[PDB]
């Protein structure tokens, strides 16, 4: 899941957010596994032959930058002074510093307002990414930090602006805990990750009021699905390609509801198992995997139909699914035609009530 | 809590768009309380008791 872009000193930038790298013997076994961060400098190549105890990639911990993909001028977009954002002034040189603010402190012109970064060419027109045909523009979200000035010609691969990180607390088991309730309660993250509904060719449509469409078009079949993304979401697709069920449109936190509906029942229980694990595991407890496949599959008992078929469940009725089981295998012996359904994903307090 | 006046604030937990809230409480030894309060849309507001 590598997508990365090469520097002025020639090195390797990773421009990709689930960058994973490991280390194969000459078996073709794997047995170092890392992740990667976005910005990350990669010192060696893809495929490569390194010796033990050799470094490969450096980054900066505390701030995550954003890293342009085009050469040119910079330049402010929708970048209001004393209203979205915060200037001070170096008063000895030309020199200055901004911040970006956020949505609690904005006035009401500046909250349907987006203040963005855009890359144009001496010409004065807009810089498109290679490859394709969009608009070289990167958003700042809130307290973002910038150095550099209007006009200012930068090259491939720096740094415009770098966005500060919290540093946290203690891990101990007191700051789990939350995490554990929020994955059998399957909450729903604050932004989820845009998934592709269907699969097949991708197309862009009409954009009314700040917001783009996505139009799936199947090799095959049907054309139904227009997907409304906000316009402030970030695509990693472009007119043209092909996308399977299930592929990350826009990257974010996943929501286990959307896991389930589109990769099925092993990959949603595969995530559950997986988050969960990983919480323990940091205390030094050890619990086998059956007890949480168990909640799991108590989590998954409901089943909403979807046609009636010959049986005499109505069309939008959310029963159990052993029910719905037992109907079909009675009615499929008499040689008629059952009715289809779709799993459901509910919390425990609301499973169990 | 001794007697006097009070200028507190909430911490953007009361409105999902962070934005914070500040309110002064005169409180008496003994009488009533008294109460001025700002609003998300920048209002001042007045409450008794």
């Amino acid at each position: 899941n590598v997508k990365s872009v090469v520097n002025s000193s020639g090195k390797l930038v990773i421009t990709s957010r689930n960058t994973e790298l490991k280390l194969i013997d000459e078996f073709g076994r794997t047995k170092e596994s890392y992740k990667v961060p976005y910005g990350a400098v990669l010192a060696k190549g893809d495929g490569e032959q390194v010796a033990g105890g050799e470094t490969v990639a450096n980054w900066d911990p505390h701030t995550m930058p954003v890293i342009t993909e085009v050469s040119g001028f910079v330049r402010f977009t929708d970048m209001i002074d004393g209203q979205t954002i915060t200037r001070q002034t170096d008063e000895l040189t030309g020199l200055s510093s901004l911040v970006v603010l956020d949505s609690a402190e904005r006035t009401a012109g500046g909250k349907d307002l987006r203040p963005a970064l855009k890359i144009v060419d001496a010409q004065g027109n807009d810089v498109l990414i290679p490859g394709t045909d969009m608009p070289a523009q990167y958003f700042l979200p809130g307290k973002a930090i910038v150095q550099l000035e209007d006009g200012v010609q930068i090259s491939s691969g720096d740094t415009l602006a770098r966005i500060p990180q919290e540093s946290g607390g203690t891990k101990d088991i007191t700051g789990g805990l939350p995490r554990v309730a929020d994955l059998f309660e399957a909450r729903r993250p604050k932004e989820p990750a845009i998934l592709a509904e269907i699969s097949g060719i991708v197309s862009f449509g009409k954009e009314t009021k700040g917001k783009r469409r996505l139009v799936i078009t199947p090799v095959d079949g049907s054309d139904p699905y227009e997907e409304m993304i906000p316009k402030w979401r970030q695509l990693n697709v472009f007119e043209g390609e092909r996308v399977e069920r299930g592929d990350v449109i826009s990257d974010g936190p996943e929501a286990p509801h959307d896991i389930l509906r589109l990769r099925g029942v092993h990959a949603v229980t595969r995530y559950i198992v997986n988050e969960v694990q990983d919480v323990y595991r940091l205390q030094g407890v050890k619990i086998n995997d059956k007890h949480i496949e168990v909640i799991v599959r108590q989590m998954l008992r409901k089943a909403t139909i979807v046609n009636a078929g010959s049986s005499d469940f109505l069309e939008g009725e959310q029963v159990e699914y052993s029910r719905v089981k037992i109907a079909n295998r009675e009615l499929e012996a008499n040689g008629k035609v059952g009715a289809t359904y779709s799993r459901d994903l509910l919390g425990i307090t609301k499973a169990s009530l | 809590r001794s007697p006097g006046v009070f200028f507190d604030s909430d911490k953007g937990k009361t409105h999902s768009s962070g934005k914070v809230l500040y309110n002064a409480r005169i409180i008496p030894y003994r009488g009533s309380w008294l109460d001025f309060e700002f609003d998300p849309k920048d209002n001042l507001f007045v409450r008794i008791d």
